DNA sequence: CTAGATCACATTTTAGGCAAAAAG
DNA sequence: CTTTTTGCCTAAAATGTGAT
DNA sequence: CTAGATCACATTTTAGGCAAAAAG
DNA sequence: CTTTTTGCCTAAAATGTGAT
């Protein structure tokens, strides 16, 4: 049993989002905060042309749609889209604030998560500023063995993902992601057969 | 060493379907289970997503999980 | 007069940092929070080889060295180095926490800044994922006319910076930054003579 | 329009050094100052970093600044 | 294909402390 | 007399070059 | 120089809902 | 009888190709 989160919830509207449905549209007015009760979502952004890019996946326990909560009339900073089907807690900017001064512990929990997210995001910049593409892929393959939905597998951690997607993560062409994977396979670093992949030497 | 890992599979109180696959794969003690991998278990006949899921949940509310890496066995 | 910040300060140790001196070493144990009373600093990270990269400049009013404050025994995530000479407020993880439950308004002010920083940082990723180098430069030239230390200038906002540095910002060679600047000069977008630059059409 | 911008430079209470450069550059009213740019002011003889700084600070504690873009003048 | 990285080094530019000069 | 602007100075830092 | 992007389309792989089959 | 595993199925999505 966990009281602080339990009390928080006793003040929210619950709403189910079907897989691949869009929870937050970049640009919209921001007046509301969301909380992932169950599932996993995708945080992405888009250029004028429509090319997409994945910042991070959030899972049960993680907060979403907070950035407007500190300055007024701010606009949503990125798409947030349901990876699986999600059940989501919702609560207003108006009311969340009333809550802080009742139990700041709750603001802490959000804030805790904020910080970690800056670290990840900062790092991804580093991935981009310093590593070649063959390299950026590597980092991202390891980060995946860290995720919840990652499966234990004899040689190391097993994951399910497309090349097309990996591109939205590492910022390169899908054709390119394919090419490295055939190389990483000669180099016995991975076992790749379909959306199905074995990451040797994690776990 | 550790205490829960010396108990029989029976101490997990599984369903008949989950219980019957474990006892037919030569997985007798809970210490044997936590070492086994998620993908490996799934290949075994009569064991599908829901049984694999029951196994992962009876271990999780009890501290443990799959694919654990252990020493000093027997 | 501003009471909330004023009270905060009444609980800090003040320390002067000489220009270019290093305030935070990436990796160190984290037990302390800093606050920029006067000046400007540089947030950067490094790869194994020593190549450098600038995340953002912080100015009077901005917080630094917070990320470890939420999980214990965390390690500093990046260099923070004095751009000018700085006068800096310092306060411990131990004691800042005691403060929150005395006036959460103060945690809010930090948190406000946290969010904005995620937006900038996220965006920079976008700059990298979507824009060519000629392009990433452009965005960064505009962001500079937004800074405090930016000077009003007839044609637009004027800035003082090196090509070498710009590279640590936009992630490319110094030779390359030079090349675009001679092009942006034919294209009458800028006036570049030395560390001295006129950004046409801002202001 | 705006009220403070119709006042003479004298209402800023400047130092003699700052006062003497403004009145010799044909900058008579405060509305004229806020339109002028930082770099432009600096070129003017006898006006260096500290005078430019006094000008920027007497305007800042009083809402205003330099390089402002204005309409309806005179 | 295209957009950048890379090398060493001769030349150019900057920081910033001081003193003479001008202003008050 | 002091305060502030300007010209002046050199080691150290910043830069262009351009074929591959 | 090197590391990637790019094009269209013939072929391969996946999601996921259902039913037969097996287990309880 | 119910519950759970497995094989089976097709439109839709994912992929390799390779010279420039
Ligand atoms: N870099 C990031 N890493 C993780 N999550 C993010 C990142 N950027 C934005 N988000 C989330 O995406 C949301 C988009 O809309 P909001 O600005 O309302 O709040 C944002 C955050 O919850
Ligand atoms: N992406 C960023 N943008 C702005 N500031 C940052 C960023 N990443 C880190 N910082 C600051 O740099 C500091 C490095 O050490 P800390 O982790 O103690 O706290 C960090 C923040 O204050």
């Amino acid at each position: 049993t966990d009281p602080t989160l339990e009390w928080f919830l006793s003040h929210c509207h619950i709403h189910k989002y079907p897989s691949k449905s869009t929870l937050i549209h970049q640009g919209e007015k921001a007046e509301t905060l969301y909380y992932i009760v169950k599932g996993s979502v995708a945080v992405l952004i888009k250029d004028e042309e429509g090319k997409e890019m994945i910042l991070s996946y959030l899972n049960q326990g993680d907060f979403i749609g907070e950035l407007g909560l500190f300055e007024e009339g701010q606009e949503r900073s990125a798409w947030v889209r349901a990876k699986t089907a999600c059940e989501v807690a919702e609560i207003s900017y108006k009311k969340f604030r009333q809550l802080i001064q009742v139990n700041p512990d709750i603001l802490m929990r959000l804030s805790a998560q904020m910080a970690r997210r800056l670290q990840v995001t900062s790092e991804k910049v580093g991935n981009l500023a310093f590593l070649d593409v063959t390299g950026r892929i590597a980092q991202t393959l390891l980060n995946l063995a860290k995720q919840p939905d990652a499966m234990t597998h004899p040689d190391g951690m097993q994951i399910k993902i497309t090349r097309q997607e990996i591109g939205q993560i590492v910022g390169c062409s899908r054709e390119t992601v394919g090419r490295i994977l055939k190389m990483l396979e000669d180099q016995n670093l991975i076992s790749a057969h379909g959306k199905t992949i074995v990451v040797y030497g994690t776990r | 060493f550790d205490p829960i890992l010396l108990r029989p599979v029976d101490d997990l109180e599984l369903t008949v379907r989950s219980a019957n696959c474990l006892k037919a794969e030569a997985i007798h003690y809970i210490g044997d289970l936590v070492q086994r991998t998620e993908v490996e278990l799934l290949k075994t006949p009569n064991l599908g997503k829901k049984s694999l899921t029951e196994i992962k949940d009876v271990l999780a509310s009890r501290g443990l999980s799959l694919g654990m890496r252990l020493e000093n066995w027997p």
